Order: C-alpha cells, then structure tokens, then sequence
C-alpha cells in the first residue's frame, strides 16, 4: 500500500478543475524526476482518466487522485462516485490511449447499482521510472 | 486560470503563400475542443488547397484532440494537402505512440511542413 | 463551505514531504493567476503552518492541507493530530511570519486530551491578492 | 549537502561571496549553517551572502541569516543579496531589511559592501 510520500489530492469532480488537475500531475511528475517524455505521458494518461470520471461523475462527487511514489514506479489511483458502470467501455480510444501511456491500467468499482447512489468508479495506472 | 477568467486556446490563421496555416497556443482538452473543431472547420470552409495545423504552442494535447486531428484527416484528405507541425513530448510524442503519424503528415518545423505540402 | 476550485492534500505528517506540498500549493496559485508575490507569500504561509503542524504531529498522523482559492481571497486550513495544544500561537516567530503573511490567523484545537490519543489542532489563515 | 540546496564559496579581491541555490528550509538549514560556519571561520573581512538562485527561503533561513548578522556583524562587513517575490519579499515584510544590508544585485553587493 502507499507509502510515506505518497499524496491524496481531492477536488470537486468537475469540467472546471480538469486543467488543475493537470497542472498539480505535472508538478508531480516533474518533482518525481520524471523525464519529460514521462511526465507528458503521465499528464495525457492521468487527464484521460480524470476526464472519463469527470464526465460520469455525480453532481456533488469529490474526484480523488492518489499519487504514490515507488522506487521503481509511479503509481495513480483516480476514482469518484459515478452515475454508471461503463465509464471506460472496452475497446473505446480512452482504452487505446491508456495502454500506450501506462502500464498494468486497470479499471474496478465497487458493484453499487450505479441509480441509487452511484457507484465509485477507479482506475489505477504505473508509470514506470526507467 | 482563476474561474473568474479561465484558460482558452489561441488561435490564429494564416496564408503563406497559398497554404493556409492554423496555429493554435495552449492547453487541448475536452472543455476547448469545440474550439479547436470550430477553427479548422472554418479554415476548412474557406477551401484551402493545403492545410497546416501547427501545434508548436500548444502546452497539453488531450486524447480529444487527437481524435480531432485524424478525423480532420479523414474529412479533408482526399481534397486537401494536410499537415501537421508537432515536436516534443507533448505533441508529437502521443501522436507518434498512437500511431497518428502514419494517418497523416507530420513536420519538426513550420519552414519543413510548408515545404512539405508542396 | 468549500469553493468549486478548493484543493485537499493528504500527506503523512512528516518533514519529508514539505518540499513536495510547497511544490503543489505553488502549482495551484499560479494556475489561479496570483501574481509572483502572492504565489510566494502563499507558499511560504503554507510552508509555515505545515512545518508547525508536522513538529506537534503524532508520529504516522495525516496532515490535511486545504487550499481553497475564491473570487477575492485564497483560503487555507491545515490540520493534524498533534502532541500538544500549544503548536503555534502569538508571540512566536512563527506567528509573526503567519500574520505578516496572512490576514486572518485563527487557530483550534479539539479539545481532547494529548497525550491520550492526540489532539487535532487546526490553522486557518486568509491570503488576498 | 542534500540535493535539493547547492552552495558554492568564492572570492571577490577579499570579500568572501556565499552562493546559495535550490530551497533553504528545515531539511537544508543545517547545510547553509554549517557553510556560513566554514566561511566565517575563515575570518573574512567581508561577507557577501548571494541568494538571487535561491527557489524558496523558509522561515528558518530568515532565522539563519538574522542570526548570522547579529553574530558576526560588528567584526565583518555583512552583505545579502536578494530581489524578487521569494528572498528580497519576505525579508522586507519581517522587518530584516533593517537587520542587514539587502542588495539588489551581487554587483550592488561587492561595490557596497566595502565603503
């Protein structure tokens, strides 16, 4: 699990806040010595996700964006209450873009009927240090 | 970036010598793309021989505006010379990994792509 | 009360990660166009009141860092479970700094008794551009 | 030094110039104390302190340089260079423009540390 230099970033999961998510990755990725092709690919991965959730999101949901800082590896969980299960359908251009970005990108939620209360939707994503 | 006065994409357009050349500056992403479709639709309009979009000042290229450049591809390609000028990280790169520059031209520089839809 | 554009940060309350929330309250103050002397002041504010938190703080506490930039004024709270109700207060150098820096330096704690299972301490200060 | 301060030393016809560059903060504090140590045991007549790379300057740094005026200011002409938003700003809003000379530029710095 997350390690001591590991950081939750909350923020209300809307459109308006997509570009200061980006910004606050970037940081990131740049503070981790990522070079600049990781850090790039790390911003598009991490805006593809935060997009897909945001675009899913409930009206009042918090989007959460865990960053954790391995030796090897960089680790990015995102998740926020979302009103369905399909919000990175199979075979869709995000799926695409993810995969030539990062590694070992996985989608889960956690099995609520979506209706009700919503259902929150994560995707976590490596970016590999070398 | 403040919500008072949000960030917007710049756009500018350009004839050099025949070639028609949309620049755009900033941040590509879901909540500009309507812009950026906007502008090449226009430019588009206007019936160009040849096409440049340069994204030299652009600073965040989203999966959006990916698919925006390979569907201007598509929707112009047969009719028009169409390039793209991308470098670095930020652009050409996901172009490069999403395997875009083998669906329409890329250049290093503006001076190469003008030659290059020629 | 929370505005669209307010930003909470969860990090282990330890001295390591000073660098990188410094990192990050910039990034935010600049995407929200302070000018250079507000992005610093900012900075250093919030550096201050996360370097009193973290010397108080129990050993694997969370220091929550809230940065809420509004129309006028960027609002900030920090808190975290702490060994001591005194963290920071008048008379301190530290508080010099925070109100120098700051408009509305307020402090508050729990109540709870330290050295029990600790006791959350709060700071809030007010930046204006 | 941690990576995240550098500090280099040279000389300008005697005065003794301290570069700082990187963040000055609880994690490097005790690299700048021990630097400004080594030069000053080196009794020199002057001593320029350069702080224009210098990326932040926490509250101890603020400690630090005040501390090193008191210190050593009666027997060494005491100088500081700093402008901008994050070393010259909070220097002023503390009120340690007073405590010691600020300069805005190491040039400023070396012609007026002296005379």
């Amino acid at each position: 699990q997350r390690g001591v230099r590991a950081v939750e970033l909350n923020v209300a999961a809307r459109l308006e806040n997509l570009a200061l998510l980006r910004t606050l990755v970037g940081a990131i990725g740049t503070f981790e010595d990522l070079d600049f092709d990781a850090v790039a690919d790390l911003r598009l991965a991490v805006d593809e996700v935060c997009t897909r959730l945001i675009r899913s999101a409930l009206p009042d949901a918090t989007l959460r964006l865990v960053v954790d800082p391995r030796k090897d590896e960089v680790v990015v969980e995102a998740s926020a209450a979302c009103d369905t299960h399909d919000v990175v359908a199979p075979g869709s251009f995000s799926w695409h873009v993810l995969t030539a970005l990062a590694d070992d990108v996985q989608t889960f939620h956690d099995g609520r009927q979506p209706d009700v209360a919503g259902s929150v939707f994560g995707i976590t994503l490596t970016a590999r240090r070398a | 970036g403040s919500m008072s006065a949000p960030d917007s994409i710049t756009v500018t357009v350009a004839d050099h010598n025949g070639v028609a050349v949309l620049s755009i500056g900033g941040e590509i992403d879901l909540i500009t793309a309507a812009a950026l479709e906007e502008a090449i639709g226009e430019v588009v309009a206007d019936n160009p021989t040849a096409l440049v979009i340069d994204l030299s000042a652009v600073e965040f290229l989203g999966s959006v505006g990916l698919k925006i450049l390979a569907a201007t591809s598509e929707k112009i390609g047969q009719s028009v010379k169409f390039g793209v000028v991308a470098r670095g990280s930020v652009t050409r790169r996901p172009i490069h990994l999403m395997g875009l520059d083998k669906t329409f031209r890329l250049f290093s520089t503006l001076h190469d792509a003008l030659t290059g839809v020629r």
